[PDB]
């Protein structure tokens, strides 16, 4: 066909191409016109010609006031990012500048300057750049502290709950509960002026905050009175953001019908109104992956990461914290799903990818490391044993060691030593132990594991059944304890059948050890029994285990607002 | 046919109407109240819009009905480095 | 496959 | 095709003809906009001798030179008390400072 | 604490003033260095007289208001403050010209 | 034990001993010939009202075991106020 570009687009390249000449009056145009300009001078390379202009505050206030192209604005702000240049410390500093410049001035500027924090802040946040998002919502916060009028009191509690959201995802869990006890006082003092403010964001960030700590039980109450205050009022974003730590939240507590319908009718909504390429759509299907991948849905859990991944890989792609927690994620589902065969090259390439982005924009002392450092490490010595190589073997396994150890630090300084993810730790430390043929302290390990998990777990869950696990097959195979393996497979079956049914993956596992522990003793009948029991499971993982991809099993219009919220609140 | 085009100076631009059409901005101020087909030419009287980019408006309107759907390769716009952003600044408020 | 999977991520 | 830029004063009509057709009916084509005879018009193309027979081929204009882009510029002028007024075809408008 | 800027038709004054301290403390102050005894001169605040025995915190100078990053004004009477000859005003960028 | 200065401008700024050595050349100022007189022609007398704040934040908050604030340095009075403070040494 070859149709003609329109005036507009060859007049963006007759002025992209005189930019040096005319860069001030540039800035006089409409500002739907001014990020075209500056979205051609990133499509032609020229990003030092454009970082050389959204280093400047106020320049970018009228970028980001396009809400249309903000899919492109993502994709230009991280093209700068990683080109050299720090706009996000730069616009974060110049912003708390001119807080604390204009904290002195009447209502009216002081209000238009939480709006710019707030845009600005809500785009950084959004972009990933947490660290350099506190600083404007920590500024928009002082602004709103100095008088006590009741819309400042009401963009407190914003700048409280924003501000929440970014200590979360920056891994600042210590602060976190600061900032809920300022919020929850300022909307104390809100409701005692006779008016409530809704409090479904602010729980639904308390509902992560104590999920990533990995308290679990407070997680579910505080979901619980989150989702207690959702109304039709609400934007779609919090809405969204509300069910999808709620729907983490059921996981954990071990409630998966409520969870289903939970992450369900998130996905809806996340597909419904922002689309099929937005990161808050990218969110929301890395959490249904995470849904997916606990009960027993494997073989589409890293297709919906996959798909989770390609999002954060089109709106905002290279180095990124987002793109790197995708890739972090995929690379631990990817290295369940692939599990059984036995190869590794992919899942060891998307976890190091994941090593390589947060070791380059985050301190290596961060969090996010450790829940990175993890994974790879979980890969290693899975290549580990699977290699011949006898030095090759020891290196990867001294290799998984360090990793394994510099999480455990990192989550041991950071929660505390009786939590869940230490737990986590300690049994990765133990399986690795049996791997390294030191079998004297894996068992150490495995109990120490054990005795936090069921401590905090109960002695009836998920965490507690695969731990369990690992500690019978450490004493079937190598430590000869035969006659401990059996209560501890029996636990672990007992287990799988309670919360997964017959279709767990690891029963297989716990399956070929009681086979192996059963011709250890000679008792060749139990050992005909579960070899009939091993065939009739195989055969069921044939049967119920269709290709159904997830992003068509959400559907479309199902239960909408107001009424998945209502049956899962009644549902209690 | 032939719709007239005024720019703030005075400088009338009768230009074919199917050429001046495939300006969404233009096709409005047509429409509705617009049509005063008592002169039988219409006169679209833009006052904000210079005539030395109207020039190149019009250019261009010719420039997109002629190589539409063209076979041939298309050549470049030759738009002045000058006038290249009030050119601009007249492309998305006349949507050509 | 001598062990089950890992915990967690 | 060769595109002609046909201005007066302040008139500026835009139009086309093949390289082929002649002054004549670019007479006709302006008798059909502003409702003047031919021979009440006078074209001066550049300001010199432009006759109401010849061609497009060696008027001055070729389709090289009259492209859709940059049409060139053709004047005009009526007549006006048993005389032709010469062409007084002023520039469109003074472009401001380049930066 | 509390800092202030003491000034008259010309000239400033910088001086230290607590809260508990009362303006006659001021008057004192400004005394020992430019005479003019307090029954002479009058301190004033964006025209409003102080007192002499009131405590400064009722005449409005609390520490937040009254840093040395930005001192509090008051003038002095023997108003005729003179301003500081505001600098050059900067273009507001977006400004179109 | 008070030293005032004046602008360009006529404005005259008193301050404490102290809290005007804490600057380089004003104790240039001081030191050499001897309530002291020290006369600016280059200095406009809203960037010397400037310095003066940034004596009285400087004295006051040196040594501080606090969280320090930032002088406000308004961006209209700021590249008359950076050779203000290059000349003062401050
Ligand atoms: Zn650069």
């Amino acid at each position: 066909e070859w149709i003609p570009e329109t005036l507009y687009n060859t007049a963006i390249s007759a002025v992209v191409d005189n930019y040096i000449r005319s860069r001030r009056d540039i800035r006089s145009l409409p500002e739907n016109i001014q990020f075209d300009v500056y979205y051609k001078l990133y499509q032609q390379g020229r990003l030092c010609q454009l970082g050389s202009e959204f280093c400047e505050l106020e320049v970018f206030a009228k970028v980001l006031r396009a809400l249309d192209k903000r899919h492109l604005l993502h994709h230009c702000f991280q093209a700068l990012m990683d080109h050299g240049v720090k706009v996000a410390s730069v616009l974060a500093y110049s912003f708390s500048r001119r807080c604390s410049y204009i904290a002195e001035s009447d209502a009216a500027v002081k209000e238009k300057a939480i709006q710019v924090g707030f845009v600005l802040g809500g785009f950084l946040s959004d972009a990933g750049w947490y660290s350099d998002a506190e600083k404007v919502f920590l500024s928009c916060l002082q602004l709103c502290t100095l008088h006590d009028e009741m819309l400042h009191w009401f963009r407190a509690v914003e700048c409280c709950v924003r501000l929440l959201h970014v200590r979360n995802g920056n891994c600042k869990y210590h602060l976190g509960e600061e900032t809920f006890k300022l919020a929850q006082t300022y909307m104390d003092k809100l409701s005692k002026h006779g008016q409530q403010a809704n409090k479904a964001a602010l729980y639904g960030e308390l509902c992560a905050l104590l999920f990533a700590k990995s308290h679990y039980d407070e997680a579910y109450k505080w979901c619980i009175e989150a989702m207690k205050e959702i109304t039709a009022g609400l934007p779609v974003k919090v809405v969204v953001d509300v069910l999808r730590q709620a729907s983490k939240a059921c996981v954990v507590k071990r409630e998966f019908k409520k969870a289903e319908q939970l992450i369900k009718h998130a996905v809806y909504l996340a597909r419904d109104h922002f689309g099929s390429k937005h990161p808050k759509y990218s969110d929301t299907l890395l959490d249904y992956g995470f849904y997916l991948l606990n009960v027993d849905n494997i073989c589409q859990s890293v297709a919906i990461y996959q798909a989770a991944l390609d999002i954060r890989q089109s709106v905002f792609g290279g180095k990124n914290i987002h793109v790197a927690t995708a890739h972090e994620d995929l690379a631990y589902s990817s290295y369940v799903h692939q599990y059984s065969s036995g190869k590794f090259d992919n899942a060891l390439f998307h976890a190091e990818r994941a090593i390589g982005i947060i070791t380059h924009i985050l301190p290596e002392d961060h969090l996010l490391l450790a829940s990175s450092k993890r994974v790879k490490a979980l890969i290693l010595e899975e290549i580990a044993i699977d290699c011949h190589n006898k030095e090759t073997e020891q290196r990867l396994l001294q290799e998984a060691h360090d990793l394994h150890l510099s999480s455990l630090q990192l989550a041991k300084k950071a929660f505390g030593e009786f939590n869940v993810q230490t737990a986590k730790h300690y049994g990765n430390l133990g399986r690795l132990y049996q791997s390294m043929r030191k079998f004297k302290e894996a068992e150490e390990m495995h109990i120490k594991a054990i005795q936090i998990k069921e401590q905090l777990l109960g002695q009836e869950d998920y965490e507690v059944a695969l731990s369990v696990g690992h500690l019978a097959s450490l004493y079937n195979y190598d430590m000869n304890q035969y006659e401990n393996a059996e209560k501890l497979y029996l636990r672990s079956i007992a287990i799988g059948k309670k919360l997964f049914g017959e279709g767990y993956s690891g029963l297989e596992y716990d399956y070929r050890g009681l086979i192996k522990l059963y011709n250890s003793i000679g008792n060749y009948e139990k050992v005909f029994e579960y070899h009939n029991v091993l065939s009739n499971w195989n055969r069921l993982r044939d049967r119920q285990y269709s290709v159904t991809d997830a992003l068509e099993d959400v559907s479309t219009s199902p239960q909408s607002t107001e009424e998945v919220v209502q049956s899962f609140l009644i549902s209690q | 046919m032939y719709v007239k085009l005024i720019s703030s100076d005075g400088h009338e631009f009768i230009v074919k109407r199917e050429h001046a059409l495939t300006s969404g901005t233009i096709k409005a101020m047509l429409s509705g109240p617009g049509q005063f087909a008592e002169n039988e030419t219409n006169e679209v009287n833009f006052r904000e819009i210079p005539s030395h980019v109207l020039s190149k408006v019009c250019m261009y309107f010719t420039y997109k009905v002629r190589y539409t759907n063209s076979s041939t390769e298309i050549p470049e716009f030759p738009i002045a480095p000058e006038i290249a952003l009030e050119l601009l600044m007249a492309a998305n408020f006349l949507d050509c | 496959l001598t062990r089950n999977k890992g915990p967690a991520a | 095709d060769v595109f002609l830029m046909i201005r007066r004063h302040k008139t500026t009509i835009f139009t086309d003809a093949k390289e082929s057709s002649t002054v004549f009916e670019l007479k006709r084509i302006v008798e059909g906009i502003l409702k003047r005879p031919p021979d009440e018009q006078r074209l001066y193309k550049d300001d010199q001798l432009l006759d109401d027979g010849k061609t497009l081929g060696e008027c001055g204009f070729t389709s090289q030179t009259a492209r859709p882009q940059a049409p060139a510029t053709v004047g005009l002028a009526f007549r006006a008390d048993d005389t032709f007024e010469a062409l007084c075809i002023e520039p469109f408008s003074s472009p401001p400072e380049l930066p």
